[PDB]
């Protein structure tokens, strides 16, 4: 499956198995700005997402892209 | 989880009953208050978050900078069994130099003392990183609901912070809010 | 887990604080009107279904009177207020018991949770947690000091028959029993 990680200054697509926790993408996509994963809030169907869920977890579809926004509360 | 619970409760418990109709005690506090209340900015409910779950019941001794004015009109409401419950907020000067820097509406989220009452009550423990985790997850829990919450969400702002002048953390929120106007 | 966050902050924020004083409040509110029923009761439905209103729950349970109110500061609130209900309970008309009684509000808490999808609350897990909020609750008050005992907690279930239920009765029955255990 292909999804894509956007926060408006920048994208990156990634390519990973259906049952991979998400855990790497958000970690690889906040070390290219600079950041680590905490700091940012990462949205798919409008909903956090947390590092132990895999894309069959939350029926993501090839393709998706993913939100990520400034993390305000740490 | 327990932080999952009590930002629900947070939530489900004080913050939907009290934000639809914050507007209504604060017109009705300026119009027979002289209008302390200014502006948008000095409209909204300010939580404060302290990741450290150290929760002072008097802000005063926090910081000598904030100091208490007055009460809005109480709220009150039937709400399980109970005739006219009560519901209550506290306004807020803030000092700068000794003069009157900001107004507004002030409280902490209360949940947060009790995790950390509960680090010294509860019988299983529990540990400094376990109640910072659940500090953290409350407070992103909350975030999440008001974000749901569309209706009602801005009427209240989050300030949560780290440790110092509270009262300079809470002016640099006002401050942010009347710039971003 | 859930509960057993609620069932804490049902005694730290509220029993620990009212049932010392509620004593010194019943007695001020008999002598006003030229004066078992000094204990709080608490309702404990499982099911979580928590109304606001008692009087429209039951027809023969019927509000009296407010005790007089208690005031504290916390959390930067300044006099954060505590109010109880006076009910009477009826049976064919006729007062068979007076008592202060209410709800635990934390249980709408669960209900609500088993409502909002966001909250990734099952009805079965509503259940469950309203079963371990009782009994840590329970295990709580059973350590607590006497001046902190002088409740009652009233835990029940509705019969899944369409057969009527009787909320008066529930509370009647521990008054009548508290009565013979004098
Ligand atoms: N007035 C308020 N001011 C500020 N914040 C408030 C207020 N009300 C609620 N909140 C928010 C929402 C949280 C959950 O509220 P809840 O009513 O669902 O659960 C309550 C329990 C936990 O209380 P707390 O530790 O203060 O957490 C509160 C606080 F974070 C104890 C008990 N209780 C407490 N006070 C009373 C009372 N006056 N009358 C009857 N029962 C009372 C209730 F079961």
């Amino acid at each position: 499956i292909n999804l894509k990680v956007s926060d408006g200054s920048s994208e990156i697509f990634f390519k990973i198995k259906k049952t991979t926790p998400l855990r790497r993408l958000m970690e690889a996509f906040a070390k290219r700005q600079g950041k680590e994963m905490d700091s940012l809030r990462f949205l798919y169907d409008g909903i956090r997402i947390q590092a132990d869920q895999t894309p069959e977890d939350l029926d993501m579809e090839d393709n998706d892209i993913i939100e990520a926004h400034r993390e305000q509360i740490g | 989880n327990v932080a999952h619970g009590l930002a629900w409760s947070y939530y489900i418990g004080y913050l939907r009953l009290i934000l639809p109709e914050l507007q209504a005690r604060i017109r009705t506090y300026n119009q027979h208050y002289n209008n302390l209340l200014r502006g948008a900015v000095s409209q909204r409910l300010y939580i404060l978050l302290p990741l450290d779950c150290g929760v002072p019941d008097n802000l005063s001794m926090a910081d000598p900078n904030i100091r208490f004015l007055d009460k809005l009109p109480q709220q009150t409401g039937d709400r399980a069994g109970i005739k006219d419950r009560v519901y209550s907020n506290s306004i807020y000067e803030l000092l700068e130099n000794g003069q009157r820097a900001g107004t507004c509406v002030l409280e902490y989220a209360t949940p947060l003392q009790t995790l950390f009452a509960m680090s010294q009550y509860s019988q299983a423990g529990f540990s400094r990183e376990d109640r910072l985790e659940q500090a953290k997850l409350f407070c992103r829990t909350l975030e999440d609901i008001l974000a749901d919450a569309p209706e009602s969400q801005n009427n209240c702002r989050l300030i949560a912070y780290q440790e110092f002048s509270l009262s300079q953390e809470v002016l640099r929120h006002l401050r942010q809010e009347e710039k971003e106007e």
